[PDB]
């Protein structure tokens, strides 16, 4: 599943780049782990005339210091930094700015403690009243000025500028590489292309950010996060220095199920590389298709439920992503907020649960307004009994 | 059992109380209710619109209305 | 009895009311006056409260035999809806629901959060709107605003007062003893305040949190004053749980009193010795009453008259002494004696916004002025838009996907060399690119700071080539294919064209409404190959707009940028949801007929082949469903002759 996944997608990247001139590919933290070993597995058998390097970074590391000359208006959009809000120390976090350092600035912020939930029109009133401040405007451009010096040194050390580079990353809006654009720029003082491969992104070409897609079709391509956050150490949070050497903060975790993975992912990439196509840019093509509207469309599939769903996932505490579920705990929702809390995918999670449970969902469903079940209860195909 | 001609526009009688519907599915959603052909009245028929299976609805200024014989009746 | 006066509402309020309440009393013997409600449970609480006996409801048997044959009817509003057996020359009196600076009605555009309720009400009554509303205007100054904002004929304009603040005086009426309210009678305070703020744009803490904080020492200074402190909210800040939580606590408070709206405030207005007031109308409802001293509490002044745009200044044609904080305003309440308004600035105001009062103006008058009036009507002309694809016009091979498989036909074959991916695979490649570049419209509408998510398909094949890397050459040679290929395989539904046509020679308009991708001299030429007269009518298509009939917005479009004067707008159409909910949704008579399609037989043909036969295979199909088509519903065939041909044939 994860071969068909991940290695068509590299082999298409790195023939697409070779074609495009692109002498280094770079692949960006936690997502790049597994596409990077897999890019390096295929360029050793192919033979390819082609550099990969592995560049520490993500969007809290970055977007903060990219406000060169100015605060994005994204940031108080349906989907800036004040998205997600449900306690007060959600909105101080968001805002950049300290808990006195806030309230300094929005006294009328004091009668914001204990909010149960901070979304909805309150939230859009809250990023209006952030746009509307310039001290806020410029006390978070002094903040991102002083955190921008730790990864323009980064960038200066681990990016050779003078090549024809690209990056390597799955799914995403494009906004992260605008932001890692201005870095950029910042960082070499010049107009510097940075194209971005993604399996899809939704932004067209803005400025200097240019984005190669793999597949074009509306597909949500989120749905593969939990693999990658299999990934040896958490989402990197910021930089420090030593040895007058700019670092990644790395906090790690277990390696087991990222061992796992990276042996079952370069085992596929040979025996894909060893299968005798009449043409190999079509046979990748053509097992994305199937492979992405396979997983995406399969909620009862026995292996995307015992093993994709029950992976861990902070999302902010280490939970399965869509595991079954218990009676008692569908008798305690009463919204379809309260579920989702519960799983990411209700499919998937009903699938996976008894068929009382599942009985019982749909009894309180049309009332509730959750989602309607469409599927059946997963039945296993192979290893269909315990083998113990 | 259906009244309608190939030559539009062309009269018909309502025999019984007929509603009108703004979609040739009939479907509830569709029908009008703020008014309907009263029975014993005469309407200008302007189209004639078939369902994919094959059945007719006699449109007119107000909406569709049915074109089985027991309904309307060709003046 | 010689005359009958209804009148309606969306609740017991306003200036229908005060009319109708006035009539009964002191127009009994030249009018028979009745009050529509809305429902039967209105009637029933009407009845309970005053008594009377001349209230019925809407639909029911009594109201379908006044509303027939009436004389007048009374409103507050444009109506969403008039009872359709109303008579046909009845006077609708829009006496309306207060004056101000704002703009209403029209004028709000497209961008209003209301766009499709005025639209709907539009659409559905422009000929009552026209022809039999006689609008109540005050001023000349108001009246100008409401012509300007509304669709009026300045021919039925009613001058004059507003019953609703000259009716409830110190010796009028009154359908309640208001000390039957109050924990004590009004004699009993040293003064009576009413609190009346507006629904503001947006803040943490409700309307009433950012503007009463702290309504305990605001009992405390009322208490230390006598004074009785009525807070009066727009319905819509009725929803905070504070002001419920603050409403409970006070129930039995003896200085805080929230009103309860069950009552006509308005009936009170005799009673009220100070305003408390901000940017709602009732400001001038208040100044109209006799209502003398005021207090302007406007502590969000710049994010209210910075954000809205007024027709006239807030300060200027305001009165009340500034207040902006909560301090200060306790302050006033204890140490502050408010005078009366000026001689003069009353003056000023009372000139700007009810100047025909100096008229000798009265209630008879008004009266007078209505019933002598006379109904001069226009016939208006009819409105009716066109779906293009499948409406108007259709394909020779049926199905969208045909063009494509065309299209890849003469790929592999033009000797261009392509990608085996974009070959063999064309029609889902095709039309997943559509859909994505449709995808990234939709979600792309801040990053655009636009609304309008159409694309072009000019979009879809610059998403192609950029993402295969594909030479001009191959690109264009594909888009040209596409186009030409739609453009040759147009046919006409002719019967639909000259139903079109004969419209437009009735004398209606005509005009096609279209969601597509293709430019629009591509969709003219395929209509000049349909019908050559067809590249003469009015197109509103969705790529050269960016608006859609799918989400209702090119129906919006098409409202406010004809100048819309139509009895009754009517669309023809295939889908049951872009030219059917949606439009009805605005009040758009809809016709909505089935699209063509294949059947059983055609269908499996069709998917039973693979890139070299699917093209005939869709002609030889199309051809089967022209015969049977043919068979049943041109030449008149029954269902076993229809049968045998059939069968025979395919
Ligand atoms: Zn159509």
């Amino acid at each position: 599943y994860v071969g068909a996944s991940f290695v068509p997608y590299i082999n298409w990247a790195i023939k697409d780049a070779i074609k495009r001139g692109y002498e280094t590919i770079y692949f960006i933290s936690r997502d790049g782990h597994f596409l990077k070993q897999i890019a390096d597995k295929i360029i050793e058998i192919r033979g390819y005339n082609v550099k990969t390097k592995y560049i520490y970074g993500s969007r809290k590391a970055w977007r903060l210091p990219s406000f060169i000359t100015k605060v994005d208006d994204e940031t108080f959009w349906q989907f800036g930094n004040f998205v997600g809000m449900d306690s007060f120390e959600d909105l101080v976090k968001a805002s950049y700015l300290s808990e006195s350092e806030l309230l300094s600035l929005f006294p009328e912020f004091e009668s914001l403690r204990h909010a149960k939930h901070l979304r909805g029109e309150i939230a859009e009133n809250i990023r209006k009243i952030f746009k509307n401040s310039p001290a806020y405007h410029e006390k978070v451009l002094a903040i991102a000025a002083e955190k921008r010096k730790m990864v323009r040194q980064y960038i200066q050390q681990e990016i050779n500028p003078k090549e024809k580079f690209a990056f390597v990353e799955f799914w995403g809006r494009g906004y992260t590489q605008d932001t890692f654009g201005r870095l950029l720029n910042d960082a070499f003082g010049k107009e510097v292309k940075n194209p971005f491969y993604y399996v899809r992104s939704f932004t067209d070409d803005m400025g200097t950010s240019v984005r190669h897609n793999f597949i074009l079709a509306p597909q949500n391509f989120s749905f593969f996060e939990p693999i990658f956050a299999q990934t040896p150490y958490d989402s990197i949070p910021d930089y420090y220095e030593e040895k007058g050497r700019i670092e990644p903060i790395i906090n790690h975790r277990d390696r087991s199920v990222s061992d796992l993975i990276s042996e079952g992912l370069l085992k596929f990439t040979e025996d894909y590389l060893a299968l005798n196509t009449q043409d190999e840019d079509y046979f990748d093509a053509a097992l994305s298709q199937f492979n992405y509207q396979y997983q995406l469309n399969t909620p009862n599939d026995q292996f995307i439920c015992n093993v994709f769903s029950e992976l861990k996932d902070n999302i902010g505490v280490e939970k399965p992503y869509a595991p079954a579920l218990t009676l008692k705990q569908l008798e305690s929702i009463t919204s379809k907020q309260e579920l989702d809390k519960l799983t990411q995918s209700i499919p998937i999670s009903l699938s996976k649960s008894d068929v009382k449970v599942i009985d019982y969902y749909n009894k309180i469903q049309k009332n509730y307004n959750l989602p309607a079940y469409n599927s059946t209860p997963m039945r296993k195909a192979y290893a269909v009994n315990p083998l113990e | 059992q259906y009244v309608w001609s190939t030559q539009v526009p062309f009269r018909v009688l309502s025999l019984k109380q007929n509603s009108f519907y703004l979609d040739v599915s009939f479907a509830e959603t569709t029908k009008r209710k703020d008014i309907f052909l009263k029975e014993l009245n005469e309407i200008d028929v302007i189209a004639v619109d078939w369902l994919k299976g094959g059945v007719p609805r006699l449109l007119t200024e107000h909406g569709y209305i049915t074109a089985h014989k027991d309904w309307v009746k060709k003046s | 009895v010689d005359k009958t006066w209804l009148f309606g509402s969306y609740a017991w309020q306003g200036n229908p009311k005060a009319l109708f309440l006035y009539m009964l009393v002191n127009c009994k013997e030249t009018h028979e006056c009745w009050w529509v409600a809305d429902n039967e449970e209105s009637m029933k609480s009407i009845k309970k409260s005053t008594g009377l006996k001349n209230i019925t409801f809407t639909d029911s048997e009594k109201a379908k035999e006044l509303f027939p044959h009436a004389d007048v009817y009374v409103t507050e509003n444009f109506r969403e809806s008039y009872p359709v057996y109303m008579n046909e020359n009845i006077k609708v009196f829009n006496t309306w629901h207060g004056v101000g600076l704002k703009h209403i009605e029209l004028a709000l555009g497209m961008n209003s959060v209301l766009a499709e309720s005025i639209v709907r009400k539009y659409v559905r009554n422009y000929d009552i709107y026209k022809n039999n509303v006689l609008f109540l205007t005050t001023s000349q100054a108001m009246e100008d605003h409401f012509l300007e904002d509304m669709a009026i004929s300045k021919e039925l304009i009613i001058r004059g007062k507003y019953p609703r603040n000259a009716v409830y005086g110190p010796n009028g009426i009154h359908t309640y003893d208001i000390n039957t309210l109050l924990p004590k009678n009004k004699s009993q305070y040293s003064q009576t305040i009413l609190f009346c703020p507006t629904y503001r744009i947006g803040a943490i803490q409700g309307v009433l949190n950012s503007l009463l904080p702290d309504f305990a020492k605001l009992e405390e200074v009322c208490r230390h004053k006598n004074q009785l402190f009525i807070v009066k909210v727009h319905p819509f800040m009725k929803k905070d749980n504070y002001f419920a939580e603050m409403s409970e606590k006070y129930k039995d408070s003896e200085y805080i009193l929230f009103w309860n709206d069950d009552y006509d405030i308005y009936e009170a207005f005799n009673s009220i010795d100070l305003a408390i007031i901000d940017y709602s109308s009732i400001f001038y409802d208040l100044l109209d009453a006799g209502v003398e001293k005021f207090i302007r509490y406007v502590p969000d002044l710049d994010e209210y008259q910075n954000d809205l745009e007024l027709i006239g200044d807030y300060a200027d044609l305001t009165e009340g002494r500034i207040v902006k904080s909560f301090q200060q305003l306790l302050n006033c309440l204890d140490n502050a004696n408010i005078k009366i308004i000026s001689t003069k600035r009353k003056q000023y105001l009372m000139d700007y916004f009810f100047g025909f009062k100096k008229e000798n103006k009265s209630m008879e008058s008004l009266i007078a002025d209505v019933d002598n009036c006379q109904l001069q009507p226009k016939s208006l002309k009819e409105l009716h838009t066109f779906d293009i694809f499948d409406t108007l016009i259709r394909r020779s091979t049926l199905r969208p996907f045909s063009i494509f498989d065309y299209v890849r036909d003469k790929a592999k074959a033009s000797g261009i060399k392509f990608p085996l991916a974009l070959t063999e695979n064309w029609i889902n490649v095709r039309n997943r690119a559509e859909h994505d570049v449709r995808d990234i419209m939709r979600k792309t509408t801040f990053e655009r700071q636009s609304d309008k998510i159409e694309i072009t398909l000019d979009d879809i094949y610059t998403r192609l080539q950029k993402n295969l890397l594909l030479t001009d050459e191959q690109t264009d040679f594909l888009k040209q294919a596409e186009i030409e290929a739609e453009i040759a395989h147009v046919e006409p539904i002719q019967k639909r064209i000259n139903y079109l046509f004969s419209l437009k020679a009735k004398g209606h308009d005509v005009a096609m409404a279209s969601d597509m991708y293709l430019p629009e001299d591509v969709i003219y030429k395929m209509l000049d190959r349909a019908d050559t007269r067809l590249r003469e009518i009015p197109l509103y298509l969705s790529s050269t707009i960016g608006y859609q009939k799918s989400t209702g917005k090119l129906y919006q479009h098409i409202f406010f940028d004809l100048d819309y004067q139509y009895s009754r707008w009517t669309h023809y159409g295939d889908n049951k949801h872009a030219d059917g909910s949606v439009p009805r949704r605005l009040g758009i008579q809809t016709a909505v007929h089935d699209i063509d399609d294949f059947i059983p037989f055609e269908n499996a043909m069709v998917n039973a082949m693979d890139n070299y036969n699917r093209y005939p295979a869709y002609q030889l199909a199309t051809k089967m469903h022209r015969y049977r088509t043919q068979l049943v519903q041109e030449n008149g065939f029954g269902n076993t002759l229809f049968e045998t041909k059939y069968y025979n044939y395919a």
